[PDB]
RNA sequence: CGGCACGUAGCGCAGCCUGGUAGCGCACCGUCAUGGGGUGUCGGGGGUCGGAGGUUCAAAUCCUCUCGUGCCGACCA
RNA sequence: AAUGCCCC
RNA sequence: UAGUCCGGAUUGGAGUCUGCAACUCGACUCCAUGAAGUCGGAAUCGCUAGUAAUCGUGGAUCAGAAUGCCACGGUGAAUAC
């Protein structure tokens, strides 16, 4: 690491809406506001919704029958 | 100013906003503010934090660009390959909804193509 | 789209068709005219040859066209190109 | 300045025969049964333009000349000099009237048009072949009583004049082609 | 036309001031048959502009018209094989009317927010000498001027 | 035979010297004008350089070899 | 007193 | 003063109605989608007063199916040397 060359780099605070806090050093310079982080991320629970396969004869049979 | 995975402008306000979103219009837009409790006449800028996080909360309870782009071409896909009249209309091209094609059908065939 | 409240529409003469090949349960080629149908969940499986003016067009019924309706599979203009 | 025999150089030198370059155009060799040989050139005087008919003799020869072109841009014109310079090398270089003769109606500003430079020194300037020019003057065109196509004298802002359909007016850039002094299209 | 000379006809000054000119300003300004829409941007325009000039609107109206009016004008005639541009004076309800017109399509051209904000910049700077309605004004002038030639 | 200078859009020519983009005229396509055709006006498109191998980061261009077409003489005996 | 050809 | 809170074409999904029957091929509605288009080349068209321009309404045909056709009024000019 040279002197003058690199940027600042000093410890941040990022809050998600979450609830989850991190001090993380980084470049941002000042605080830090987060929309998703990493624990709240729709990836475990959305694997279905993401995709929405469904079944059409059973949306026609719901929509009527005999 | 960042909302459903989208960069939203700052300076308009919240209705056309939200429209600025793939998914959501301007009456879509509308139950959204109502539903957050948000008015129409402020703009995102000048909008508080949890508020937005509220706005987030709707618009992921709604449908948007990334699980409805996939419905949108699975949807076709599925036309595409069924190879029903409009399966055969997507892959050529044309006009599906009826529409004339001996004259006027230039937003789905784009420019004139002159014959050679 | 037909509302709702009718329900879907089928000629007669194809129901009582359908219901006799479910119950023979013979793959036969079974020839019709009535694109006006709508497909129901009883044929599914079922190799339906269906009109398309010249003559008739064999139709093998999937799980996914349950909604549609036997024009949308038989198509009834031929057309190769201009060159 | 290499000396240049007659049966060696063929078309594209500089020959810088009697206080005067020159351009080979063409050359004819011939080496006769019983007799000197020699060559019918198609020589082009590079000074005036005009084309002269040399026989040389295999013997007779001359030495070359400076005689170069390349691609300068024009600039700028003052009093009686015209100003150009290169993309490449960027070197500032000044003409005169007598290389400008004919083409100061052509050149507007940053053409880019091919010089014959001499001794280092500019002495022919070639026009880009279609120059976009606007008109100065012109009658507004009133069709009249005119049956033909009928055509209308207009005066550009470089000081031309051309033959314009009939509907160019006032302020619309046209095309014209150098070479022929003739519309070509009006550009929008 | 051919066989009859016509009378002209009628028009009621405008209500804000009583003035035929400027009835027949917002005339030439109107569109669509929006009167009421033109006579507001009218009173708008002239508003700001008493505003900005001082004096009355009347007066600041017609300075404006004044600068902006022309004495000779050109036309046309096709001679012979080269066409003419003959000079000849304007009459003055002429002069007046193609002025408004001037004036207004040269507001209609300005790229300002409004219309009555074009409109006023326009009727300042005719006043003040100065925008392209003047300035056709002077290319008029300045055509009859070189083919004086002809009469 | 050599030497030699050509081979580039359907035709005729530029470009090539001094490597990086292929241009010009006619023709061709679609409107317009006209009772209709033409002249005319407005717009559009088209080639990749006879072929192959080298140099090169890259070849219409530079080299070399092939194919084709012209021109010059292949004389004293 | 510019141009203005032809119609199996 | 932005391809925009302009423009609405196109397409996905969901429906209403008429009609035995809206696939080829109806109209309309809801949600989403938001092309081209920033005033239009040569040329060309209508209009002289309640006219042009613009804004709505009705009728015939007709179960359904008009931006067409036939009528009706509202606002309402420029110019003709
Ligand atoms: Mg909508
Ligand atoms: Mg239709
Ligand atoms: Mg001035
Ligand atoms: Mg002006
Ligand atoms: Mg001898
Ligand atoms: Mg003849
Ligand atoms: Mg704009
Ligand atoms: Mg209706
Ligand atoms: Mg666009
Ligand atoms: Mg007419
Ligand atoms: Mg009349
Ligand atoms: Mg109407
Ligand atoms: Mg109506
Ligand atoms: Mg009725
Ligand atoms: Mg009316």
């Amino acid at each position: 690491m040279k002197k003058d060359i690199h940027p600042k780099y000093e410890e941040i605070t990022a809050s998600c809406s979450c609830g989850n806090v991190m001090k993380i050093r980084s470049t941002v310079g000042h605080d830090l506001n987060l929309d998703v982080c990493s624990k709240c991320h729709p990836f475990f629970t959305g694997k279905q919704r993401d995709v929405a396969t469904g079944g059409r004869v059973d949306r026609f049979n719901k929509r009527f029958n005999i | 100013a960042r909302i459903a995975g989208i960069n939203i402008p700052d300076h308009k306000h919240a209705v056309i906003a939200l429209t600025s979103i793939y998914g959501v219009g301007k009456t879509r837009s509308k139950a959204i503010l109502a539903a957050a409790g948000i008015a129409e006449d402020v703009k995102i800028s000048e909008l508080s934090e949890g508020q937005i996080d509220t706005l987030r909360d709707e618009v992921a309870k709604f449908v948007v660009e990334g699980d409805l782009r996939r419905e949108i071409s699975m949807s076709i896909k599925r036309l595409m390959d069924l190879g029903c009249y409009r399966g055969l209309r997507h892959r050529r091209g044309l006009p599906v909804r009826g529409q004339r094609t001996k004259t006027n059908a230039r937003t789905r065939k784009g420019p004139r193509k002159p014959i050679k | 789209p037909r509302s709702l409240k009718k329900g879907p529409f089928i000629d007669l003469h194809l129901l009582k068709k359908v219901e006799k090949a479910v119950e023979s349960g013979d793959k036969k080629p079974l020839r019709t005219w009535s694109r006006r149908s709508t497909i129901f969940p009883n044929m599914i499986g079922l190799t339906i040859a269906v009109h398309n003016g010249r003559q008739h067009v064999p139709v093998f019924v999937t799980d996914e066209m349950v909604g549609h309706k036997l024009g949308e599979f038989a198509p009834t203009r031929t057309y190769r190109g201009h060159a | 300045m290499a000396t240049y025999y007659s049966n060696d150089f063929r078309a594209g030198l500089k020959i810088m025969l009697d206080g005067e370059p020159y351009a080979v155009e063409a050359s004819e060799f011939v080496k006769p049964g019983k007799g000197q040989a020699f060559a019918r050139v198609k020589l082009r005087r590079l000074l005036t333009g005009t084309r002269v008919e040399k026989t040389f003799k295999s013997t007779d020869s001359a030495e070359g000349a400076d005689v170069v072109d390349m691609n300068l841009t024009y600039l700028y014109n003052d009093g009686e000099f015209w100003h150009f310079m290169n993309n490449e090398t960027f070197e500032q270089l000044s003409a005169d009237a007598k290389a400008i003769g004919d083409n100061a109606k052509w050149l507007l500003d940053q053409a880019e048009c091919i010089v014959t430079l001499w001794n280092g020194q500019p002495i022919s300037v070639t026009p880009p072949n279609f120059v976009e020019l606007e008109i100065v003057d012109t009658d507004p065109g009133l069709k009249g009583d005119t049956a033909g196509t009928g055509g209308k004298p207009a005066t550009l802002s470089t000081g031309a004049v051309v033959k314009v359909p009939l509907f160019v007016q006032i302020g619309e850039v046209i095309k014209v082609d150098t070479r022929s002094g003739e519309y070509v299209s009006r550009v929008k | 036309p051919r066989r009859r000379v016509i009378g002209q006809r009628k028009i009621l000054p405008d209500p804000k001031f009583g003035s035929e000119l400027l009835a027949k300003f917002v005339n030439i300004l109107m569109v669509d048959g929006k009167k009421s829409t033109a006579e507001s941007i009218v009173y708008s325009a002239l508003e700001t502009l008493a505003q900005r000039s001082g004096k009355s609107e009347l007066e600041a109206f017609e300075v404006a018209l004044e600068n902006v009016r022309p004495t000779v004008e050109v036309k046309s005639r096709r001679v012979g094989g080269s066409t003419y541009q003959v000079p000849v004076e304007v009459r003055p309800v002429r002069r007046n009317a193609l002025a408004m017109r001037w004036i207004v399509e040269a507001a209609r051209k300005r790229g300002d927010k409004s219309m009555a904000l074009r409109l006023a910049n326009e009727l300042s700077d005719a006043a003040e000498n100065k925008g392209t309605a003047v300035k056709k004004r002077e290319d008029v002038h300045r055509m009859a001027e070189a083919n004086k030639a002809f009469a």
